[PDB]
């Protein structure tokens, strides 16, 4: 027997999902922060956030499709944050590393709030 | 079991 | 400064896949000569050419439940659909030419070129 | 600049 591993089979689906995103297929949820929304899919939001994986799960919340955070939270680095979950890749910029940290300590995504740590 | 790493893409791409 | 995390997207897909298995958010059934299978569409259209159409026709893109030939075998697709969701393809003598017709009708040429290989 | 991280980066989901 044989088993074949693609090594950048996961890398393509992300690309993939963030091309559907883009386009709007398929989305299922609109996150309202503050003056700003940003459409997802939940199943991607549940695979990277604590907070999300908990909220859809919830058998009475499931179903919700939009979802408002916390008046506090702050949207650049809530749409950073998206773009991680979509691309692998945390964009820091000095002036929202600070956002960015404690955005992630709210959504529930503790390796990143690790990583931020290290850029002060 | 033989186990063998691809390292080409798998699948199509989806336009932006 | 951009922070590359080398093994995000595969945690992304092991968790996807932790979804289906427990039935997370799924929204569509493939039926495969009455074998069943679940999945998200999602993934099914970032992975397959076929269900990517399907699930953009709209003519079948809200359908619940979504019938494949009935020529296409239930074992191949159930070793394709695993494929999408691990990146892991388990071949056999005595599937193979099975698992490669499959990945054909699905439009997934690029796991039908690795096949070959193997003949 | 671009820097490589190699640990986990999202929690897993479990079976
Ligand atoms: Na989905
Ligand atoms: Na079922």
């Amino acid at each position: 027997d044989s088993q074949i591993q693609f090594t950048r089979h996961a890398s393509d689906v992300l690309l993939n999902l963030n091309r559907l995103r883009s386009r709007d297929i398929l989305t299922d949820v609109v996150i309202v922060v503050s003056r700003e929304q940003f459409r997802a899919h939940k199943t991607v939001l549940m695979a990277c956030s604590g907070l999300f994986y908990s909220i859809f799960t919830d058998q009475l919340k499931r179903n919700l499709s939009v979802i408002n955070l916390d008046p506090e939270i702050n949207p650049e680095g809530f749409n950073i944050l998206l773009d991680f979950m979509y691309t692998s890749r945390l964009n820091l910029r000095e002036g929202n590393i600070m956002a960015v940290m404690a955005t992630a300590m709210y959504l529930q995504m503790e390796h990143v709030v690790d990583t931020c740590r290290k850029f002060i | 079991i033989t186990t063998i790493k691809e390292m080409g893409r798998s699948i199509h791409e989806i336009p932006r």
